[PDB]
RNA sequence: CAUCCGGGUGUUGUCUCCAUCCAUAUUUUUUGGAACUUUUC
């Protein structure tokens, strides 16, 4: 499915996502899945209080992930 | 199936999710899980805006779909 | 290196005293030893205990609810 | 070898074409006790390497060079044989299932050859008349079914009378 | 430069991608990789390039109506015209793709076109410099061999990750017409065969790390790409990934279970000939000799596939390379394996570390370039450097190193050169670019002065940085030149063009040696014929517009010897006497085998840097050697090694220790010149015995002293030892039918060597592969005697690898031996006469 | 389905678990699954009071993993 | 430098023959951790 490699196309860029956290996550993306799990560096964490963090390394469940947000090249990439 | 949802490709859509929030844009690839993905989006939280870019939605956080506007040359 | 469900394997062997934490409720916890279990992580509790600590006093939890599961 | 004055002993051979070859100065570069002798250096290597042996060559070609060394295997006396035939020539050498219906997708047919296959294989090596099925129609006196034999080794057997006649009819095609 | 830029991009034949992604992807380190193409003679390399240069551009404006459809193979790399006319792969020319993998994750690849031809391996070590592994091509039919042999091992040594291509497939089953049982069997016995001499890894068409194609015909395989692609279709998913595994070795599936048991019940195949071969066999089988009706059904039954007429009417070959094409997809199984192939974190520090010391300091923020090769592009000479580090740009002010001043290794040490340009190589274009990042290959304007061959390209802002920084090692070409040819211009009044030309011809071939005699002959070393050949063409056509005079092909010489010295100062206050020794055989190939002492193997003297005891250690585990000359090693010459031997370096070994430098410096300078020939000396140990020194040394024992005097004692030692002329031998090998081996052992005979090392018969192809050994001095034109005596059947190779002289026959100075001019040497003297003929030469 | 995760380079490594409930956990990575359940040893709660434990915490729970150390 | 024997293409008029994408209720999406209350602006 196309919904997963556009995923998969933005490893390496800079990315933005919200989880059923309620908090929203940018870093840069290392690996990703057909699950939605994710590995990310230099994440720069704001939650709903706008508390900002730093997390080294993390990774994720999809099941948490409610979207993510993709860089602008990745439109006219090949479907 | 998914006849119809193949129909909805490149329109300008109104999509509700359960947090309540409605993402609006184009429809450029569709999923069996219904993950959208959306370009050049835009949430209308409620008198609100942002400008988000490309969004990749998933299942579980759509609720109801809707469109916009016809399908652009 | 040491699986999941291996883990919980010693747990029966060694009649272990065990600990169970609920998924949306930290007010509550469990205790008890395990006999036995399952694929889906359903787990048959013996001699199990609600955990103030306001302790009171053989079960079956479904896999659904669970978190943690830790010894002694 | 034209350009060279340095003919193959099969080959046709021409006049110079560059007129002199006069100078020839005995010099420290050049001279004998200097140099270091073995070898021929026969005129074949000059035609071979026309910038290495051959000093100052002028309108020279530069000449193809090596091609793969090709095995094929063609059988002329029993058409019986199949067509995937080992020769005498070739050097000696409780889990999980899925529905039977699934098998290769192309092996419905039993057999991959075809009686007219064989054939077909071997027009695969063949020249440009045969291994082209569509061909634009060319007048009598053009074609030159004549023209190969002279374009190949005249062989040990023949009398000079016939080796003379490959090398005259090499000399006209060249020029 | 916008304007240059709209320009230049006319010129190009973009593409389908576009280059916005492709450049927008660069700047992840992980995003992108660099790989080299090697193999032997005409194994497809070019071609396979060819096949994804065709995938990514939609004009192309090269080809011609002719070639598109079948026949010609359309060239791509071989941009150079001897290259075309040749026929061969010369010089190599990089392509750069943004290219896809299964996942659907593109990056972008370096791609690296390395010449196959055996003596410009040069080459293939400066494409592997850069490359972070190598894809190794094999033709099926001609299976491996000793030049495979050779570049796995030096692949491997520099931990180049490999991954094996077998090449020509339908030619085993076109050409040869193997049975798919058989075939199977073939392939099965290519993949034992790479594997033996590889260590410590085991591939297996299981783990991908082997790849089936047919360049020519239009196709690549992995047993991955094929069960996705079509089987995957068919079955769930979550039992395929397993498929792969039951399908390769020993397994069979009856009627939907599938057991390991050999065939019981009645007709039976393992399965990768039931799933795979078959088909495949069918597919050419029922290309060319069906009914292009009947083949229409298959295709949409089977595959999906619908032809239309004109797709019917065209040939046999060119049809069937359309079907090919057709059903097998773009190159992407190759991608995706080369892409789930290769880990940085493992190699990396490995690969890097061997080029440079162990270290490291100051990682980041700084720029970093090795520079291998340079290009003759239609526009001056471009420099190839892959981007080590940081980031480069337009205009910037670069400081340049040469390797051999490091080697050496504040004020004077630093040149350099603003970068005017960066462009990134595409085979017959160059696309323009404002800036380079680290990882990428990039073609460079106007470094170019500053090094001839290797340099190494940093910029530091930093003291401590600038100390931490190790230059890049040398790049030790695979061969030694040995050839030798003597130039002179047809008209003294020219010679400015000529010394120009020559200095060019170093900067574009690595292997070439240019050395200037004092007669005013410019000595050329290359490596074999074909490589000289294409030299002195490129010299008198592409570079210089001047006819030469070439000489007759010679060889160097090297001095030696087999087994008391005294000596005096030309101020008579010095005495030396230096025993000169024989050198154990095993000794002299450890020597030439440039390594690290890794695993269990004999440690190369270069790492006598490490302790002594160490060092000692070695020569007395391995050799028995006696352990006060172990521990009195001083160091090796420029090739062999000198000792330390008698009772006054006890007596005064404080005073000795101040002339070691001096003795040291001279002993390089005096081995690599010689008595016999002013040429070096190999397979010689000497020993210091005596030393005798002024009294009082009153600034008496100097350098102007000491240095000619030791040097003047080498020679005589030499001399009393008994010395030798050595000879430098290639290998031979030659590819030829069975009835054709008389001719070969004649020609052997002939030559003068005659030394067959082995015969072996090429399992599963008609043919010999003969390995012997020759002569330098006899092997001018000794490929075209094989090619003309054979019929053009078989073929020969010469590579200098273990880089053996062997004794030349007669005594080194013996008077009466030799007879006049013109006649071929007799054999019980080839020494004699390869010294006068030398001596003449040197006054 | 069922794609085992790639947590072979945190295994043996310290972690700073979060999962369901805003709950916290330290441990050293032993083991993994399928559905991302995990094997901790020496587990430490993150209450700010820490609690030393010595735990299989479950997949579903969990929202996120990461690293403390480099 | 020319001649000579041939070839292709377009166009214009003619002639003959013929027609006018898989099916999963038990942990990463579609058989729910939901439900409910209260305070602040
Ligand atoms: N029969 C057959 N020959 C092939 C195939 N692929 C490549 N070749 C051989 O490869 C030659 C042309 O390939 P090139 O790429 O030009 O040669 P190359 O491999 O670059 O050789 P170098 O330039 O010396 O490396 C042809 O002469 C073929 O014999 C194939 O699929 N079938």
């Amino acid at each position: 499915g196309i919904p997963v490699k556009l995923l998969n196309e933005a490893q390496g860029h800079i990315v933005s996502l919200e989880l059923t956290t309620g908090a929203t996550y940018r870093g840069k993306l290392v690996e990703s899945e057909d699950s939605m799990n994710v590995q990310l560096r230099d994440v720069i964490a704001t939650e709903p209080q706008g508390a900002v963090t730093h997390m080294d390394q993390i990774f994720v469940r999809g099941s948490q992930i409610k979207f993510i947000v993709v860089p602008d090249l990745l439109k006219n990439a090949p479907l | 199936h998914s006849s119809r949802l193949a129909n909805l490709i490149d329109y300008k859509l109104r999509v509700l999710t359960q947090d309540g929030r409605v993402y609006i844009g184009q429809l450029m690839a569709f999923d069996k899980h219904m993950n959208l993905v959306l370009n050049e989006c835009i949430e209308e939280r409620v008198v609100e805006k942002r400008v988000l870019g490309l969004t990749i939605l998933r299942g579980e956080q759509i609720l109801s779909t809707v469109v916009e506007d016809k399908p652009l040359l | 290196m040491v699986p999941p469900i291996n883990c919980i394997f010693n747990f029966l062997q060694q009649q272990t005293p065990v600990t169970i934490w609920l998924f949306e409720q930290i007010g509550i916890r469990i205790k008890g030893k395990i006999v036995g279990f399952d694929e889906f992580m359903n787990v048959v509790i013996d001699e199990a205990v609600e955990i103030k600590e306001d302790v009171e006093k053989k079960i079956l939890l479904k896999g659904d609810n669970i978190t943690l599961i830790t010894s002694a | 070898g034209k350009a060279l004055n340095n003919a193959i002993p099969g080959g046709p051979k021409f006049e110079p074409l560059y007129p002199r070859e006069e100078e020839e100065d005995y010099n420290e570069f050049n001279s004998i006790d200097r140099v270091i002798f073995r070898v021929p250096i026969r005129s074949e290597y000059k035609v071979a390497f026309p910038h290495l042996y051959n000093s100052r060559p002028r309108s020279v070609r530069i000449p193809w060079y090596n091609n793969p060394v090709s095995c094929i295997i063609q059988n002329d006396e029993e058409y019986d044989t199949p067509a995937l035939f080992f020769d005498p020539s070739l050097n000696p050498i409780g889990d999980f299932t899925l529905p039977e219906d699934f098998a290769p997708l192309l092996a419905e047919e039993e057999e991959l050859i075809l009686p007219n296959t064989k054939d077909a294989m071997s027009l695969y090596h063949s020249p440009f008349p045969f291994n082209r099925t569509k061909g634009k129609m060319v007048r009598a006196q053009d074609v030159a079914l004549a023209k190969k034999w002279f374009l190949q080794h005249p062989d040990e057997e023949y009398p000079v009378k016939v080796k003379v006649s490959y090398q005259k009819l090499l000399k006209n095609y060249v020029l | 430069e916008h304007t240059i830029f709209t320009q230049l991009k006319k010129n190009i034949p973009k593409t389908r991608y576009n280059r916005d992604y492709m450049l927008s992807m660069a700047n992840i380190p992980e995003r992108i990789i660099n790989v080299g193409v090697i193999g032997p003679l005409h194994s497809g390399k070019t071609s396979l390039m060819d096949l994804l240069v065709i995938d990514s551009h939609k004009r192309i404006p090269d080809m011609s109506k002719n070639v598109e459809l079948g026949w010609k193979p359309l060239r791509y790399l071989d941009n150079l015209k001897q290259e075309i006319d040749r026929g061969l792969s010369i010089k190599l020319n990089g392509s750069t793709l943004l290219c896809t993998d299964l996942e659907s994750k593109s990056r972008m690849i370096n791609f690296l076109d390395a010449p196959g031809h055996v003596n410009f391996m040069d080459e293939t070590a400066v494409a592997l410099a850069a490359s972070d592994l190598v894809l190794i091509v094999i033709d099926v039919v001609e299976g491996v061999t000793f030049v495979v042999e050779q570049l796995i091992k030096q692949s491997i040594k520099n931990n180049v990750a490999m991954c094996f291509v077998i090449n020509k497939l339908d030619r085993l089953i076109l050409d040869l017409k193997l049975p798919p049982m058989d075939a199977y069997l073939k392939l099965n016995h290519i993949i034992a065969n790479i594997n033996s001499f590889t260590k410590g890894n085991v591939f297996s068409p299981i783990d991908n790390n082997i790849i089936f194609a047919s360049t020519k015909l239009g196709f690549t395989f992995t047993i991955k790409e094929f069960v996705s692609y079509y089987y995957a279709h068919s079955i769930p998913s979550s039992k395929i990934d397993d498929f792969t595994t039951r399908l390769w070795g020993s397994v069979y599936y009856h009627k939907g279970n599938f057991r390991t048991k050999p065939f019981e019940n009645v007709e039976k195949y393992p399965t990768f000939v039931e799933f795979i071969l078959i088909p495949l066999y069918k597919i050419f089988s029922y290309a060319l000799s069906m009914e292009k009706d009947k083949l229409k059904n298959l295709l949409r039954s089977n595959f999906r596939v619908n032809l239309s007429q004109e797709a019917l009417q065209y040939d046999p070959q060119p049809f069937l390379k359309h079907v090919l094409q057709l059903i097998f997809r773009q190159q992407t199984g190759l991608v995706d394996a080369i892409t789930r192939c290769y880990q940085p974190f493992e190699l990396f520090d490995n690969k890097t570390a061997h080029l440079s010391i162990p270290g490291k300091s100051t990682p980041e923020g700084t720029l970093w370039a090795h520079v291998l090769k340079t290009v003759d592009y239609g526009g001056a000479e471009w420099s190839l450097v892959r981007i080590y580090s940081g980031l480069l740009k337009r205009g910037d002010t670069v400081r340049i190193l040469d390797t051999s001043q490091s080697e050496s290794r504040e004020d004077d040490e630093t040149p350099s050169c603003e970068v005017e340009e960066i462009g990134l190589l595409g085979g017959r274009y160059v696309y323009p670019v404002h800036e380079a990042h680290k990882g990428q290959i990039v073609l460079i304007k106007g470094i170019s002065s500053a090094y001839i061959k290797s340099a190494t390209l940093y910029s530091v802002k930093s003291k401590e940085d600038m100390k931490q920084l190790k230059f890049f090692k040398p790049l030790d070409y695979i061969t030694e030149a040995v050839f030798k040819i003597v130039l002179q211009p047809l008209l003294p009044r020219e010679l400015p063009k000529l010394l120009d030309a020559l200095n060019k011809i170093s900067k574009y071939y690595p292997g070439v040696i240019i050395k200037v005699e004092e007669s005013g002959e410019h000595v050329i070393l290359g490596n074999g014929e074909l490589y000289m050949d294409c030299l002195l063409y490129d010299l008198r056509a592409s570079y210089a517009k001047i006819e030469i005079k070439i000489s007759d092909p010679l060889t160097v010489f090297s001095e030696s010897c087999s087994n008391s010295r005294l000596g005096e100062e030309n101020l008579p206050g010095l005495s030396i006497s230096v025993a000169a020794e024989p050198m154990d055989s095993k000794m002299i190939q450890d020597l030439s085998r440039n390594t690290l002492g890794k695993g269990q193997n004999c440690l190369d003297i270069d790492g006598i840097m490490d302790n002594p005891r160490k060092l000692s250690k070695i020569l007395r585990t391995e050799y028995g050697w006696d352990s006060l000359a172990s521990r009195n090693v001083w160091s090796f010459y420029n090739g062999n090694v000198l000792i330390n031997d008698t009772l006054p370096d006890e007596i005064s070994p404080e005073l000795l220790s101040k002339y070691k430098e001096q003795i040291i410096q001279g002993f390089y300078w005096a081995v690599k010149e010689g008595p016999l020939a002013e040429e070096p000396i190999y397979g010689v140990q000497y020993k210091l015995l005596s030393i005798s020194v002024p009294s009082d040394v009153n600034i008496d024992v100097m350098k102007s002293q000491i240095i000619p005097l030791m040097k003047k004692a080498c020679y005589v030692g030499l001399l009393t030892a008994i010395p030798i002329l050595l000879e430098p031998i290639y290998e031979v090998d030659i590819t030829v039918h069975a009835p054709l081996l008389p001719i070969v052992e004649e020609l052997m005979k002939k030559r003068r060597g005659s030394r067959i090392y082995k015969t072996i018969k090429v399992a599963g192809t008609p043919l010999l592969e003969v390995r012997g050994q020759v002569p330098v001095i006899e092997s001018a034109g000794f490929e075209t005697d094989l090619r003309l005596s054979t019929n053009g059947l078989g073929m020969c190779q010469l590579y200098f690898w273990h880089k053996i002289w062997r004794k030349v026959p007669g005594d080194v100075l013996d008077k009466d031996a030799f007879i006049p001019k013109l006649k071929p040497a007799p054999i019980n003297s080839l020494s004699r006469d390869f010294v006068m003929k030398t001596r003449r030469r040197k006054g | 389905m069922v794609s085992t995760p790639e947590l072979k380079k945190y295994m043996d490594k310290k972690i700073l678990l979060n999962i369901n409930g805003s709950r916290k956990v330290a441990g050293i990575l032993r083991g993994y699954d399928i559905f991302l359940n995990v094997v901790l040893d020496d587990a430490m709660e993150i209450n700010a009071n820490n609690h030393q434990l010595g735990t299989v915490i479950r997949g579903n729970s969990i929202i996120s993993l990461e690293a403390l150390d480099a």
